[PDB]
């Protein structure tokens, strides 16, 4: 018959923790997906040049890493700290 | 803000839980397009695995000479490997075949300039130039080869000589009993007698009017082949180094096809700082200052065509 | 009394580890639509192949040596025949470097050929030898290619064979590696490689392993005496277990691997030397490399493997 | 519930106003995807507007006959329109051309069975069957046509006859001076003399050994064409209705190509309830109980090929 | 004192005209994702076309009549030539119905061709004539197609021409409409149509308008003497004003319209006869129709327009 | 200084009326959107079959009207009456 006074810790903390859990885990998942994109991006780049010696005409494309490099750094950074007390 | 700022926190984590859930919804849908993209590429990589198509092909029909091949059942002019009876290893030649059964084994052709004919002894001995299957490439098959074919199993050979001006008119000039000798003999040319050729017989020599000994001094029969680095002509020094080629010289010539390709066909003494009959000439047909547009020396076993068609 | 620890800040700090994750997530999503787009086009382009018309130089011989002696003075595709038995094969002959007479064997120059091929293709050869110049009829210039194992093993065994290995930076620099004992065994002996007399500017990687390692580390990258392995037939210095160690994985080059390598001329062709573990298909040194020169993680811009029978110096 | 049930009504219309607002939010967003879907489809409809691609094409190079065409600059075997000098309207024919300049105008080919050859007079007069540009279709070009070509401007014609067993071996059989006459003359076949054909000369007749008058009773030269509904053979009644075809019969035959296609090539008298030489036979080459696998009658102006290649 | 009129019931009656509107709204929303999905696939499928290989019957003539007389006894695509001038054209000849000799002109059978085409295509013809059987080399069976206005007008003017019009239910029933005066003028005369001798089971729609109307209503659907109009060139019995009246709107068939119609063989192909105003692209009778038979709002399952020169009965 | 007694008519009625106005109008709007969907649905159906004679392969799809028929009837029905007194 008397909840919210100390309830605003369990319904808060455990929720904010369960919610911080996803963010920190999820962020980790993204990291790998990015490392997959780089390789993927690159590998395509190779598979296309290699095609210049087989097909009639080849796709003249580059592959800027700057973009990947960027996020590579941001996310790596964003992995600081979240909740503790 | 006791529970005024607090009732909102317990309300925003939902707004967040929504964003969280949504992002997972994309991260997954991304791994999708990825796993697919990956197979799409394999699909691709499998396509790019075969090298450029090389339009030039060789027919595996092999013989002692183009005739022995056309005889063997051949049916098309192109590149073919052959190996003479006395040969220790075959070699590529271009054969010209007609709808009659002729194995015209070719040994020299000119038509654009592409190949500079001023080559050394060895280059004439081994052969130079390229062989398009269609024959739109200049080349000297090479004396050693020419000889080897011409002296195999006491087989009787002839030599058709196709020439062409720059106004589309052509003329043949055949030499029955064609035979080319050993390097030992400086590949010396030798044919018994002239035959059906309206181009004339420059091989019997020509009285250019410059002097009355010209005819016996420009004739080519039984003459030894000579380059700039190997003189065996019947002239003080070498006509080759002068004209700029390799040929059977004898106090020079009355008809030599390895002459410097003169575009247009017409030339003078103003050409070279000295001037010569160094152009592709066949006087018996046209002036020493006229250079043929095309030129082809081909042999065929004499046993074949007697006059034409 | 810790009612102050209240990380309300967290509820308004988390939007950070969101907007960011939200950024790249949507980035990749779109990048994918681009990669998906680009490959479909390449699919098109391949509805038709590239085509070369290489008329043949009259001259021929056993290899490129003999050919030059017969007057082969230009550099272009020739046709050789090491033996009456083996049918004559095409090949690019370098007649302009040392004395000339270099039977080209391998050639990397612009990433136009998947060397991430299997055992079979390696054994028989692949790619484009020469390609057409411009208006010139013949094909006076090479293209990436592997002459193929038998044809190669067949040449070394023909008699004393010297080997030259050239390479180029993406900056322009260039170095060579000359060996005087190149002799590849037959398929029967797993094309076992074996060189013997180095001299040059690239660094003796082949029989001395990488110069950046030491102890057993160095002694495990020496290619000499090594069998030739491909991504589909392992012949490295490994052991049957978790393939976390297997020198040639998928789309990886075929080479005489040993506890992997010091050099790999048939490695993958990364653009602009510098490549990173996060770029490699498996986080390995896929590239075309020569550690003893440029070290690891740096793919060359050009690299070839010519041959010529050494004649008494 | 004075204002107890009332203070709630003034509170629910909000809950409703929310639902109302939301629905508008969807109705609009729907008209969106709709207006788009509509253009997406137009995008589509524009794609589906071109009928199926018909792989069979015709070359507009036209002539008096396939030769006059190949001469005209043609370069590929296929379907072509032609119109003989005496023709009042062109017609489609298939031409076989070789890398020599031959305009082999074809008129009859068999190779699978597809076309039953037991056709009437009119069907042989107008032509039957189909013409694939590649020639993987059976067909009788039609006598009227065959004739028209064979009698145009006193032009000299020949007839190559390509036959094929079921073991890949083939043989030609040419007939110089080929000419087919008017319907008036029952299209009567006529060639002056047999020429270079290792298939033999079934046209000169054949002594089957059944009787000694066979050779002059199976020869076909100068014979009138005959179907089942039109007899002009030199036999009491018609060989055609018997064998099952249309051909130049004379007390029957020694070599007729419109014979009932016998699969395998080998047959006996057990075939038909009576048995005949009704199969595609060319005795001069193989037994009357042997039926060819392929068969092709083509003509060419005699002025062309003399012997082969 | 109307404090009882209080429609509290309305506040708890309105949820009805909500949950319902909420139902279909979300329905359509999703249906759209399905329609959006389905069309994208069709986009794919069209990256490549259908292809026919129709070898040609040796026999030919002016039209299908002559052809059969020359021995054209099978039904398949032939090639005709009404004149030395006009280059020979392909066409399906029906040699199995009456006497045969039917030069097919139009053919509707399975909705595989947009007849909701413009003036130009109508004038020249469109669609697929015959298509390949199975293992048989030739194309012995037709496909939807319009032979094209000139080619048609060109044939009628060649001499007395009879016209047969067949149609089929979606149940199976079938009826014909034979006319003995078909003669389409040239483009110069707006391909003015004109028939003259009916006989048959479908009902004389062409020169008698629909049998369901009366008075001026009937007299305004007679196609005879009518110009040919398309969705891009009006030649109906209208007047320049608000196009709420314009016989051939978008993707509508091209035909000799007059205050619209009694019959429209080139109408839109609705599946399963029965179609409704709420289904028609503009709430009009788009369909392929013959009112005098099946009435309005019922699209046929099959309908063709063959021709053959009438020869003295 | 004395509102709610008769105010619970103006704040109620005018609101419930303004709210009934949207429902009745809105419902009408939906009706047409539905009539648009039918036609749209159908038209696509045609445009796809027509494609069988042009593209390499055609989409084998039906087009049940039952569903449209259903709503066609429901909504048509739902249009009864709302407020009056
Ligand atoms: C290249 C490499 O990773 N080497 C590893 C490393 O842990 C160690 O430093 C090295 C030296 O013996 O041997 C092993
Ligand atoms: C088909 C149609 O809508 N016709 C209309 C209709 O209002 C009327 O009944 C008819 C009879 O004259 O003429 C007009
Ligand atoms: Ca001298
Ligand atoms: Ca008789």
């Amino acid at each position: 018959v008397s909840e919210d006074l100390r309830s605003r810790i369990e319904v808060l903390k455990r929720k904010v923790i369960e919610k911080v859990q996803h963010i920190q885990l999820l962020q980790k998942n993204v990291r790998a997906q990015l490392v997959d994109m780089k390789r993927l991006e690159v590998d395509i780049d190779i598979k296309i040049r290699s095609c210049r010696g087989s097909c009639s005409r080849a796709l003249a494309r580059e592959v800027d890493l700057k973009d990947y490099e960027d996020q590579q750094k941001q996310l790596e950074q964003v992995i600081a700290k979240d909740l503790l007390p | 803000k006791m529970l005024e700022e607090i009732m909102k926190y317990e309300a925003s984590i939902l707004t967040h839980d929504s964003s969280i859930r949504y992002l997972q919804e994309i991260y997954n849908s991304n791994n999708q397009k990825i796993v697919n993209l990956k197979e799409k590429v394999a699909q691709l990589e499998a396509q790019c695995q075969e090298p450029c198509k090389d339009t030039v092909q060789i027919h595996d029909i092999t013989g002692k000479d183009c005739q022995d091949i056309a005889n063997k059942g051949a049916k098309q002019s192109g590149l073919y490997f052959i190996k003479p009876l006395k040969a220790n290893q075959q070699f590529l030649v271009y054969c010209e075949i007609d709808g009659s059964g002729n194995g015209w084994t070719v040994f020299q052709k000119r038509l654009d300039g592409s190949v500079d004919f001023k080559k050394n002894w060895i280059q004439y001995k081994e052969g130079f130039g390229h062989l398009s299957p269609t024959g739109t490439t200049e080349f000297w098959l090479g004396n050693e080869k020419i000889h080897l074919i011409s002296t195999q199993s006491a087989i009787p050979y002839a030599l058709r000589v196709e020439l062409e001006d720059w106004n589309g008119r052509t003329s043949t000039a055949d030499y029955a009993m064609f035979k080319v000798g050993p390097e030992a003999d400086k590949y010396r040319l030798t044919y018994a007698y002239f035959a059906g050729g309206d181009a004339g017989d420059a091989f019997d020599g020509f009285d250019f009017g410059d002097d009355p000994s010209d005819k016996f001094f420009t004739s080519h029969n039984g003459m030894q082949f000579s380059t700039w680095d190997n003189d065996n002509d019947k002239f003080e020094g070498n006509c080759a180094e002068q004209d700029g080629s390799g040929w059977w010289m004898n106090k020079c010539h009355a008809g030599h096809l390895n002459g410097v390709y003169y575009q247009g066909g017409t030339y003078s003494k103003a050409s070279t700082p000295n001037g010569y009959d160094n152009g592709i000439i066949w006087a018996t047909w046209k002036t020493r200052w006229y250079s043929m547009k095309k030129t082809t020396m081909k042999i065929i076993p004499f046993n074949r065509l007697t006059i034409g068609e | 009394k810790h009612q102050l620890y209240i990380d309300e800040t967290v509820n308004s700090n988390i939007p950070t580890n969101l907007r960011v994750l939200r950024s790249i997530l949507e980035n990749l999503r779109s990048k994918i639509q681009k990669l998906e787009s680009d490959v479909s086009a390449q699919m098109e382009y391949c509805r038709t192949p590239c085509t070369v018309s290489c008329n043949i130089p009259v001259v021929s011989g056993k290899e490129c040596e003999e050919i030059i002696r017969k007057g082969g003075e230009t550099s272009e595709m020739y046709l050789i025949q090491p033996d009456s038995s083996v049918k004559p094969y095409r090949v690019y002959c370098d007649m302009n470097t040392e004395n000339g007479g270099w039977t080209v064997i391998q050639n990397r120059q612009d990433g136009s050929v998947d060397f991430g091929r299997k055992w079979d293709p390696y054994k028989q050869g692949f790619g484009n030898v020469a390609t057409n110049t411009d208006g010139k009829n013949y094909c006076g210039l090479p293209g990436e290619y592997w002459l193929g194992n038998d044809k190669i093993s067949q040449l070394t065994r023909m008699g004393p064979t010297e080997l030259l290995i050239e390479m180029e930076d993406w900056k322009g620099d260039k170095v060579k590696a000359h060996y005087g004992g190149f002799t590849v065994q037959n398929e029967a002996n797993k094309y076992q490689i074996s060189v013997n007399k180095y001299r040059g500017t690239a660094g003796n990687a082949l029989m001395d392993g990488a110069s950046q390692l030491m102890g057993e580390n160095r002694t495990m990258t020496i290619h000499n005496g090594m069998f030739f392995s491909t991504y589909d037939r392992d012949n490295d210095g490994w052991l049957t277990s978790d393939p976390r160690k297997q020198c040639s994985k998928e789309d990886g080059g075929g080479w005489w691997y040993n506890r992997c390598h010091a050099a790999n001329p048939n490695g993958r062709y990364y653009w602009g030397g510098q490549y990173t573990w996060d770029m490699a298909k498996h986080g390995t040194d896929d590239g075309v490399v020569w550690m003893n020169w440029k070290g690891s993680w740096y793919s060359m811009r050009k690299m070839s493997m010519k041959i010529r029978p050494f004649f008494p110096q």
